[PDB]
RNA sequence: UAGCGGCGAGCGAACGGGGAGCAGCCCAGAGCCUGAAUCAGUGUGUGUGUUAGUGGAAGCGUCUGGAAAGGCGCGCGAUACAGGGUGACAGCCCCGUACACAAAAAUGCACAUGCUGUGAGCUCGAUGAGUAGGGCGGGACACGUGGUAUCCUGUCUGAAUAUGGGGGGACCAUCCUCCAAGGCUAAAUACUCCUGACUGACCGAUAGUGAACCAGUACCGUGAGGGAAAGGCGAAAAGAACCCCGGCGAGGGGAGUGAAAAAGAACCUGAAACCGUGUACGUACAAGCAGUGGGAGCACGCUUAGGCGUGUGACUGCGUACCUUUUGUAUAAUGGGUCAGCGACUUAUAUUCUGUAGCAAGGUUAACCGAAUAGGGGAGCCGAAGGGAAACCGAGUCUUAACU
């Protein structure tokens, strides 16, 4: 192990293609544009979407639908999360101080997902009918 | 800089589970009377961008 | 190399009109 | 990291002009005329590998029917002779023997008209 | 696991994963590159067509001259024109995750035991500031070329090593993987290896 | 992202979070006490920068060579082996460098201390009107008049004034929060004509500045304005005394200098196109991309005196350049007089996929702090759950009164 005995991994360093260097480069003259058209040209091609001037799939399709801004302020908790709170009571402020769920979350709720395997207290939280079960199942106490 | 999403597609397409897009169906608007009612009805649930598709929508889409 | 070109000069005979 | 391309260039273009030796006027002395004419020698130098194989048979077969008609036969008949004869010289050697040794090629031409009598 | 002082005669029990681990060339080459790149100061510049100067003016008239049509005397195709492609000045800082760099270090490491360049001592200093005290302790702990680690540096065998250009005198927190590599014999003294195993936990 | 948007192309926040920095005050006024805080200006000492500088270690012999710093040998200094120079590559020959010192004079900065103005503190007040708001027209707000809050105002108007007023995105009620129509205010921030020092996986004379050179010059233009080319003798000029041909020339030959003059100033190296002298072979009855395959003869050099190598190439088979563009080009389609140098898929940031590496239900930090390529910093971001327009539900969910 010197300075000059350090290799990459095999596959690791894959050399980048050098256009208009030659005909044994395979990229030589036009450098795999092909021959005039739009797309052979400097600065070259349509903008996303263009489909030749047919009215774009994201232009005849009906916009639908709204932004709930409710939704944004509400989080989902694993039941994963439930044992990585330091108390044993899982508020929504001992969530955030856990790292679990954003700052400006309002609306927490535990679903069945993963293993709750202690006694833990969630107060103040929606529960799933699956998560109630699993962690009254282990001892814990769901309050409102 | 950041890539800008297409904002007019991004009201016309949600991602989905295993990543494909769901959108409304066209032709449910307007000029109803003289649709059948098995026509329309068939045009109210939402539905998957085909294949074809995909590409020109991923493209629109990179934040999705 | 090459000289800068000159402006147009006086022309001798007209290009013949092909139509 | 700025590259001169004065050195590489310069001993791209020798090559090429070293292999023009020879050659007429512009194609011995300019690179772009001696390139064009490094490659036509090339095409031509594998094409005629080839050739060398067709005109070399060509003489052969021509010089056995001279040696053949000579000894009162045709170089078709001589050929189909041998062959039905079984004998197997082929005709790089058969030349060579009508020319270095005309007693043998009579010998050869007389086991030809024996397989055919 | 166990390393030896030669000084005074002993033993200094080590972590297994710090100085145990088997040589992971890949990982111990990506970061080597990367300190090398953190390295470079990326200072230049060419002038684009934009920034030659000399007038937009077009240098003739477009047709009928018999000369090859141009637009600016700046073209990157004219002597004294526009470089096609001018650099600015780059970063070529590389990320390093944290836990690749200490990775890197521990498979370093693990080879500097392994090839017998890692030498341990208990304490190594020298009485004034002396170059040639130190040259003097080198020629009978018989090395020459050789990095120095101890727990806190003594501003005397600081100075000292200063001018011995094969020699060079770090604490703990200064050891980088490119010197650790590029130094015949590395020198520990007790006291830093407890630094480098709590440091690389 | 939310929004805005011929809902097109595009435009694009805020709240909130992490950091750098952090500083508060005054007038709209009268009395009391006083002139006491704090800012400046002004001298006077004090430190400490700046504007000149001082000292600053240690090497000899021999070999090659024109010359030694190079080879070999044996020494010595190093808080100095940064860098530069010196007849080739010098830690010890020189200038420096580390380090330690220095200011008559002027001046920046900091405190300290007189002087000049400056006016603190407490009490009782007061609390910015053609203004807020409105109508009409514009503009600014990410926000294009939209359901459009908010800001600004050209035009026309016009309150309340703390029991009051502004805002919380049409609007109303409630609640919350703030107090417009007077003003000042350091730091974190932006920039470099310019000074010093230092650095470069920046250039090295068609590059790098237009400009390495007496260049914004010569030159061009009425003018604004445009705007070049052009670097290198040698270590040292020792830059060639003298002689000779020549027009008391140019140019040259000797001589001499020098390591070298085929380093002689038109000067390092000295490529190619291009132009000659000389030698070998071929060539004046022979038709075309000029080669190629075959091949005699001649000349030359070798190691069997022999083949082999080299040059030439009579004669003979085959054979219509290259690039581009095209269904297709010997094409009489395009482009190139030739050479030399330069001349075209980059860079930044996003995003996706592949390979590879680390870690793995986790992974990873950004700014920033830190002398730190370390370490800190988890603010965030992506992932581990989806369905639904949404509320919401959740390994389900949506649909539907309900699903086989
Ligand atoms: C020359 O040609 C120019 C065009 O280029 C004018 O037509 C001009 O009049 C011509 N003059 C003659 C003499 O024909
Ligand atoms: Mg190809
Ligand atoms: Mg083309
Ligand atoms: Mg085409
Ligand atoms: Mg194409
Ligand atoms: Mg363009
Ligand atoms: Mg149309
Ligand atoms: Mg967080
Ligand atoms: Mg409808
Ligand atoms: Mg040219
Ligand atoms: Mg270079
Ligand atoms: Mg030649
Ligand atoms: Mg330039
Ligand atoms: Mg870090
Ligand atoms: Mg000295
Ligand atoms: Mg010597
Ligand atoms: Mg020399
Ligand atoms: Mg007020
Ligand atoms: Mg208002
Ligand atoms: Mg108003
Ligand atoms: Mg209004
Ligand atoms: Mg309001
Ligand atoms: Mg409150
Ligand atoms: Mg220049
Ligand atoms: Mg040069
Ligand atoms: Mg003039
Ligand atoms: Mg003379
Ligand atoms: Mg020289
Ligand atoms: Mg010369
Ligand atoms: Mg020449
Ligand atoms: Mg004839
Ligand atoms: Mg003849
Ligand atoms: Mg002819
Ligand atoms: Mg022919
Ligand atoms: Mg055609
Ligand atoms: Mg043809
Ligand atoms: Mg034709
Ligand atoms: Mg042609
Ligand atoms: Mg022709
Ligand atoms: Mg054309
Ligand atoms: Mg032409
Ligand atoms: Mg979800």
């Amino acid at each position: 192990m010197r300075l000059n005995t350090l290799s990459p991994a095999e596959g690791s360093k894959k050399a980048g293609k050098r256009l208009g260097r030659g005909i044994g480069s395979g990229l030589g003259k036009t450098g795999g544009r092909g021959h005039k058209g739009q797309k052979s040209r400097s600065g070259g091609g349509v903008r996303r979407g263009f489909e030749g001037g047919q009215m774009p799939l994201y232009r005849r399709l009906p916009k639908f639908g709204f932004t709930s801004r409710k939704a944004a302020i509400t989080a989902e908790i694993r039941l994963s999360d439930l044992a990585k709170v330091e108390g044993g009571v899982v508020d929504l402020n001992t969530l955030k101080a856990a790292n679990i769920i954003g700052i400006q979350i309002e609306f927490a709720k535990v679903i069945l997902a993963g293993e709750v395997t202690t006694p833990v207290t969630v107060r103040g939280l929606r529960v799933t009918k699956g998560a109630r079960a699993a962690i009254e199942a282990a001892g814990g106490k769901i309050e409102e | 800089p950041k890539i800008k999403t297409v904002r007019g597609a991004a009201k016309r397409f949600k991602k989905t589970g295993k990543g494909g897009f769901k959108h409304k169906h066209a032709n449910l608007r307007h000029i109803l009377t003289k649709k059948a009612t098995k026509r329309k009805r068939h045009l109210r649930p939402k539905a998957m961008v085909s294949k074809g598709d995909l590409g020109l929508v991923i493209a629109c889409l990179p934040y999705a | 190399g090459k000289p800068r070109p000159y402006s147009p000069r006086p022309t001798s005979h007209p290009r013949p009109i092909r139509v | 990291a700025r590259v001169k391309r004065g050195v590489i260039a310069r001993a791209r273009h020798k090559k090429i002009l070293k292999q023009a030796k020879g050659y007429y006027g512009a194609r011995s002395r300019v690179y772009r005329v001696a390139f064009q004419a490094v490659i036509k020698a090339g095409q031509y130098a594998y094409r005629d590998r080839r050739q060398r194989k067709r005109q070399f048979r060509q003489l052969w077969i021509a010089r056995i029917n001279a040696a053949a008609r000579q000894n009162g036969i045709s170089y078709s008949k001589f050929i189909n002779g041998l062959k039905k004869a079984s004998v197997e010289i082929d005709r790089k050697i058969l030349a060579d023997i009508a020319v270095f040794d005309k007693v043998a090629f009579t010998a050869l031409v007389e086991k030809a008209k024996a397989a055919l009598a | 696991m166990e390393l030896v002082l030669k000084d005074a005669q002993s033993a200094l029990t080590v972590s297994e994963t710090t100085f145990g681990r088997d040589f992971n060339e890949a990982l111990v080459h990506q970061v080597v590159v990367a300190y090398a790149a953190g390295a470079r100061q990326g200072t230049r510049a060419q002038k684009t067509r934009a920034e030659v100067t000399g007038s937009g003016k077009k240098p003739w008239r477009q047709k009928g001259t018999g000369r090859a049509r141009s637009g600016s005397i700046k073209s990157p195709i004219w002597r004294s024109g526009g470089v096609t492609f001018a650099a600015r000045p780059q970063d070529h800082s590389q990320k390093v995750n944290k836990k690749m760099y200490r990775g890197a270090l521990k498979s370093i490491l693990s080879e500097l035991v392994r090839q017998d360049r890692l030498i341990v001592v208990e304490k190594f200093s020298v009485e004034a500031p002396k170059t040639k005290l130190l040259a003097q302790k080198l020629k009978d702990m018989a090395l020459e070329d050789v990095l120095i680690i101890t727990g806190e540096l003594d501003e005397n065998l600081f100075l000292a090593a200063r001018n011995l250009h094969k020699v060079d005198v770090r604490d703990a927190t200064g050891i980088d993987p490119v010197s650790l590599i590029a130094f015949d014999k590395v020198v520990m003294t007790a006291d830093a290896v407890k630094q480098v195993e709590e440091m690389l936990a």
